[PDB]
């Protein structure tokens, strides 16, 4: 459950079906696993919303990640097809706060999301850190240099 | 002026010390460690 949380990297929908559909039969507890799986009318509603957590498993990690990967790559990095695709993220582009990128044009997609209105960071983090490294690299090599001549 | 009158105080020179402030003064404050800024993109819109 945690691991599924911590980074979460991928996932795969049956490697899930595995590790918690053998708690479904496997039995200490046996009550909660029924009420939130084991349970039909209810609990494979909680099945659908498992279903919502691994395609937002993904849509998370990939809202924080892949720009410029194609479609068909990206539906099988999902574990779920195009047509899954469509559904599986449409029913999370309802959610409408994540802005993402794609394309058809003969089935390619691409991303860079802001379309970069950017020529200002550009200059402020490439120049000011840059150039205050270069700075402290006098005060702090200098400084080594004049160690390394004192220990000679 | 009833028994009472300033006197003359220059500022005389410590060429100890007179030059010394000036590397101090200048070469401190000519970017200070004079590699540093050699904003920007907001004084557009403000200037015009």
């Amino acid at each position: 459950l945690l691991k599924l949380f911590t980074t979460m990297e991928l996932m795969r929908w049956s490697t899930l079906v595995e590790d918690y559909g053998m708690e479904l039969r496997k039995g200490s507890l046996e009550s909660p696993a029924t009420d939130v799986f084991g349970s039909t009318e209810e609990g494979e509603k909680r099945w659908k919303d498992l279903k919502n957590r691994v395609v937002e498993h993904n849509i998370r990690i990939m809202a924080k990640y892949y720009t410029r990967i194609t479609m068909k790559r990206m539906a099988q990095l999902l574990d779920l097809s195009v047509d899954e695709s469509e559904a599986f993220l449409s029913n999370l582009v309802v959610n409408k706060t994540i802005f993402a990128k794609v394309d058809r044009l003969a089935g390619i997609i691409n991303f860079q999301r802001p379309k970069d209105p950017n020529n200002l960071l550009n200059d402020w983090s490439q120049k000011l850190n840059s150039l205050m490294s270069l700075v402290n690299k006098t005060t702090h090599l200098i400084a080594k240099e004049e160690m390394i001549h004192n220990l000679q | 002026n009833r028994h009472y009158y300033s006197i003359t105080i220059n500022y005389r020179k410590n060429e100890l010390e007179q030059k010394m402030l000036l590397n101090l003064h200048k070469k401190s404050w000519m970017e200070g460690l004079t590699l540093q800024d050699y904003v920007v993109k907001e004084m557009l819109e403000l200037a015009k």
